[PDB]
């Protein structure tokens, strides 16, 4: 029931669904190989969500893994929990674009499509019900945005009735990691803004804060940055996957986060986030967590709300209280907030419950919030398009895969509106 | 002889029936399976030592059908009276009004109508279900309509979880509400409140459960629903039909909407702490804190006063506590309604669960009035659905049900006719 | 006794006039050939045991008539009434109305005049065709005035395959459409709908037909024809002539166009499932989804309501059911026009086909009315009109055939007022 396909692109993308994996594996109690051992019915009750049935009463992630090249493929499948994988799901591409979204979409993407939408459609046909799906991948990288733009069209043209979220990784601002990343962002912006039902905007650098100073580690590591990314996954996905109070799937949160179709970018949040020696001195309760709601020190997606406004904030909850302090306490966020906060949009706090607590913790808050704070990072990236646009660097690349000028125009005039839209609102 | 039908839909609707025959089974004494004449305005005679609940159970979600049909009751409940749906409407009533609630209609409406051909004592109709829940929204009008239109001038209940003022599971709350307020106005018999929020605070200052869980929630429902039929499910001095509900808080159709109040709720620790006598019960009852309302009553007037004494009570001390009552200025009427006062009084006790809140007591009194604070709530409502439909938020997933704004615009205005027309 | 003729042009005219008569064979239980008084509107008495169908099949295109003519009934048809075109006009009205329509329509007018001679009760015509067909356009258009300059005043009743808003075989429909409807306008005495994609959505959401075929339109054509013919063809408590149809809704000649809708459409397993009171079968017709047209009728306002009740059906059941249908506010009235209702009640209930969609049932009722709605559609094709005209686009194919574009335009203007005359 409910069924949802996960397709990963990128090597981030893939690294970043594989730990999700051995997350749900640990939430719904199953090991290594892909037997249950969990202790509560709760947890194989609706495994059939991620899992599909296999004999010998064993269980497999339903999981879409698409790469344009075969080694991180092969560090994944050779990892923790690659056995639980059928070697079906593992589809890779020979060349690579290299970082460059028309190779990604047009070059190399012509010979995998068909490959992808095969696999996509057997995955759907194969389940009862497919409620939606779940893509991530990275738009710093070239041949991520492209399979995500082309598998997000894809899906739109074959189900445009089932919703489903984007978990894309946008560049962060203060490093630019690809010189030609500008262009993955703006192409990969133009088809979200037309093939995508809602996304969620990733920044690197902010988790990167947030692991160095939040949960005070010297070592910063992709381990961790996947390891909240997977905390954020079981928040959104704990209300249809297990039972609640207060029920809540996907298509909720949609219908409460999208005012707009082009209004669609949301910022997702978690807690609490605390170390060994403060989890051990700080209050567990729900006023610890609220002043964590809102903060730009546990924030997600690099651009300040306090700037800007908050359009609406869905909070939903994990473990063993009563649901009048959370009522009482959004109504006091609101009157403290209010300037932050918009005036036109009163009782703008989704509230819901999940019983089940994430394994380890009696806790988890996952914040998920918009607001027109990612109208800076926007005309950022518009004003960068335009900068090194001007001089016409690196344009050849993208012209000898069958590109135009005046598309690249019509995308940035869609970013325009966007950002105006946005400012607009604001 | 005679017979009700109850009738459930979404996860609330779902949860309150399920909660009220729990309630019907432990007063009667059934098992959960089904065995050991007032007991047949529920239950059907079939067989040896048999009965089952006359519901229909019906959600467009399977979840809560699910869980029903797991628990230790499958037996008591037919298979059949449970309906599953595939797509919720997640909180949008124009998806459970037109895209799901269309192609299922059908066989609820068709078999609900032989529950009334063996029942042909039908008294009336119980309905349960949520405004905030789409299903519950789209799905209750629809069939409530169907129902008007099958059956005529038949007697309908609805029992209705309105969205507290700050209590919101849905931001979308106000367009399913406004929209199932103007679709059933013109067909609602007689709606009543619920605040979940008042409930919560009531638990907690009166019951003094810090931490309450919504089974609280079901039998405050399931004790409400309890001391409204009692009259027809246990004879008393002055016994009160479905009939007599609407016929006296309904001089005009547009207001039909009143309020319910219990009395009292109490744990057997502070049961132990006080005993009820007529007067207090009743005070402590009118009190606008006691009810679980979240709007005061006294800022308005009082359309009529309604009692439902259960047990051991004296009908001279109800009149002289009614009276008291009546003299003091804290209570107020409506010039034009001087004599608006029924009294049922029922000699069956209000009945206890094992581990439950409520305390088991030999007397109870259900609070039944419509007062004018309701149109409070509703002008707050219309001036939210005003403020967030102004800028026209969340229009475009009504529209791709395949409507337009316009019926927006005139139920908006239809519920600001009702709203002024107190 | 009486007579009728029936009219088919074009492929859709002829599979059309194919399917009712069908329908008229079986019913009376004819023979492929013609064997085993009623049945003589529509067969004529000669020999021993012999009847033939009053029509006659025309299209510029030999197709469909060589399809005719190939199946187990040719003996039941006369070869004479099959007439076979060389030219199609493809979709053009200019081409066959002038082209090839001129050169032709001289033998058919002439022998459906011997047909009127033979049958000295003619009640009036039957026609079938499809504005989109150039041939069902004009041919038919032609042939309709040629009947009205033949015959005065002698009802005629047209039965059109309008092309569906978002459903056209031709993209040059709206030239056919406009040229036809400005052509026949002041001679059409009554025109009905037909919406393709409603009834393929129909088919698929009621008769759960996921892969319909257009045997199921063509008795979707041939049950909306025999529920119109069944008091000609069958006594009743209260029959009805096909003068007292366009009696009732033509006060003023401008406004000719009624929509047609049945009840119910049900395949047999779903007819375990629901047997047919008047209320709910009436009240389910009147639902916009279960109409045939793709236009809603509670955007405007109704005209006047007619009721084809057929089989066993209590004329006090009849007014009961159709007054509580007067009070619901889903259903308005023009203010001049409070009392437009006219009932037919016939015993003979419909009939059934085997292999068919339609399950065999004891009671029909069709639903036959004017609404305003046709005035959305209308509205929607002017303004296709104007945009693929503006442009001046396939306009050289009707210039080819020797006029230039004036009739054109002033079709248009004689459209558009008729739009703006609501
Ligand atoms: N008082 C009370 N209300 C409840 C309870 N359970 C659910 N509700 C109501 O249900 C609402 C949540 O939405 P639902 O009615 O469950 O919606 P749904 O069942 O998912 O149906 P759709 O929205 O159409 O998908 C809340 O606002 C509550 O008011 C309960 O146990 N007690
Ligand atoms: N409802 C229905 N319509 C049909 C059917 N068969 C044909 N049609 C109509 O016929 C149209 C196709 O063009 P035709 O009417 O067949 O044109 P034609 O017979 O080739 O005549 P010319 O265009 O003059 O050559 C479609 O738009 C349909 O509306 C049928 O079985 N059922
Ligand atoms: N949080 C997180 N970010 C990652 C991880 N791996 C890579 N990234 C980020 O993703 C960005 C590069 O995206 P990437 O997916 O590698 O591009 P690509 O186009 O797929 O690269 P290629 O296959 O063409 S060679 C870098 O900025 C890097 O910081 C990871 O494991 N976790």
């Amino acid at each position: 029931m409910r069924e949802i396909v996960h397709i990963q692109a990128g090597q981030c993308g893939n690294q970043i669904g594989a730990k999700f994996w051995e997350i749900i594996s640990d939430e719904h109690g199953i090991d290594a190989t892909g037997a249950y051992h969990g202790d509560s019915d709760l947890q194989l009750e609706r495994i059939n969500v991620y899992y599909n049935e296999a004999s010998g009463g064993k269980y497999v992630p339903r999981a879409v893994l698409v790469d344009l090249e075969p080694g991180t493929m092969d560090s994944v499948r050779s990892g923790p929990f690659g056995q639980i994988f059928r070697p079906d799901n593992f589809v890779f591409g020979q060349s690579g674009a290299g970082n460059n979204w028309a190779k990604g979409h047009y070059t190399e993407g012509a010979e995998l499509v068909d490959s992808v939408l095969d696999v996509v459609r057997k995955e759907a046909e194969s389940c009862d019900c497919l409620q939606g799906f779940q893509l991530t991948h990275s738009l710093g990288g070239g041949t991520g945005s492209g399979m995500g733009t082309l598998l997000i069209s894809k899906i739109r043209e074959e189900y445009p009735d089932r919703i489903m979220n984007t978990y894309s990784v946008v560049p962060s601002p203060k490093v630019s990691d690809t010189v030609v990343e500008p262009y993955n962002a703006t192409l990969s912006v133009h088809q979200l803004v037309e093939n995508t039902d809602e996304t969620y905007c990733i920044d690197n650098e902010a988790l990167y804060d947030i692991c160095f100073r939040t949960l005070k580690l010297t070592t910063p590591t992709y381990g961790d940055l996947n390891h909240l990314v997977s905390l954020t996954m079981s928040g959104v996905t704990t209300c249809l996957r297990f039972p609640g109070q207060l029920n809540a799937d996907l298509r909720k949160l949609a219908v409460n986060m999208v005012p707009f179709p082009r209004l669609h970018f949301f910022m997702p949040g978690f807690a609490p986030l605390t170390s060994r020696g403060s989890q051990q001195y700080r209050a567990l309760t729900v006023p610890e967590l609220t002043q964590q709601m809102f903060d730009a020190k546990n924030m997600m997606a690099a651009c300040d709300p306090r700037h800007g406004r908050y359009l609406t904030v869905a909070a939903i909850f994990r473990g063993r209280m009563s649901m009048k302090e959370v009522d009482e306490q959004m109504l006091n966020i609101q009157n403290k907030n209010s300037s932050y906060f918009v005036e036109w949009i009163p009782n703008n706090v989704k509230t819901a419950v999940c019983d089940i607590p994430p394994r380890g913790l009696k806790m988890s808050a996952t914040f998920i919030g918009n607001s027109t704070a990612i109208q800076e990072l926007f005309k950022r990236i518009s004003e960068q398009f335009t900068a090194m646009f001007r001089r016409k660097a690196f344009l050849h690349w993208y012209t000898g895969e069958g590109m135009d000028e005046m598309e690249f125009t019509e995308a940035e005039s869609n970013m325009n509106d966007l950002v105006s839209e946005y400012q607009q609102y604001q | 002889m005679r017979e009700c039908i109850s009738i459930h839909v979404g996860q609330a609707g779902v949860q309150i029936g399920n909660a009220c025959w729990e309630l019907y089974c432990l007063e009667h004494g059934i098992q959960p399976d089904g065995q050991m004449d007032s007991f047949n305005t529920f239950f059907s005679e079939t067989g040896a030592g048999k009965h089952v609940p006359r519901a229909v159970f019906v959600d467009l979600e399977p979840t809560v059908v699910d869980e029903v049909r797991t628990g230790t009751y499958r037996q008591l409940f037919h298979p059949e009276q449970l309906i599953t749906g595939k797509e919720d409407a997640a909180n949008n009533y124009a998806r459970g009004h037109y895209t799901i609630g269309k192609e299922i209609v059908d066989l609820v409406l068709d078999r609900i109508r032989k529950l009334a051909d063996q029942c042909t004592g039908l008294q009336g109709f119980l309905i349960f279900h949520s405004f905030g829940g789409g299903t519950g929204s789209g799905f209750t009008s629809l069939l409530m309509e169907r129902l008007s239109v099958d059956y005529g001038k038949k007697s309908k209940l609805e029992f209705a979880i309105y969205p507290a003022p700050q209590v919101s599971t849905a931001v979308v709350e106000p367009y399913n509400s406004i929209l199932t307020t103007h679709t059933t106005l013109e067909h609602s018999d007689c709606a009543f409140m619920v605040d979940n929020e008042a409930i919560y605070d009531i638990c907690r200052r009166n019951l003094d459960i810090e931490r309450p869980t919504y089974t609280n929630l079901n039998r405050l429902i399931g004790q409400i629903v309890s001391s409204i039929t009692a009259s027809l499910r246990f004879d008393g001095a002055l016994n009160v039909d479905l009939t007599e509900f609407q016929t006296n808080l309904v001089p005009y159709p547009r207001i039909h909407f009143p309020l319910v109040t219990y009395a009292p709720v109490i744990s057997a620790e502070k049961a132990y702490h006080e005993q009820l006598s007529v007067a207090e019960i009743t005070n402590a009852c009118f009190e606008p804190a006691n009810q679980m309302v979240k709007c005061d009553p006294r800022h308005g007037k009082y359309m009529a006063c309604c009692m439902l004494y259960r047990g051991d009570v004296v009908p001279k001390d109800v009149n002289a506590a009614i009276a008291t009552i009546k003299t003091k200025r804290t209570i107020q009427f409506v010039d034009w309604c001087p004599t608006g006062f029924k009294v049922g009084i029922n000699y069956q006790p209000p009945t206890v669960v094992p581990g439950g809140d409520l305390a088991k007591v030999q007397r109870a009194v259900c609070m039944l009035s419509n007062t004018t604070a309701i149109a409070e709530a509703w002008a707050r409502l219309d001036h939210k659905f005003d403020l967030m439909y102004a800028k026209r938020a969340f229009v475009h997933w009504y529209v791709g049900e395949g409507m337009e704004e316009g019926e927006f615009s005139e139920a908006r205005e239809d519920l600001a006719a009702l709203e002024k027309d107190y």
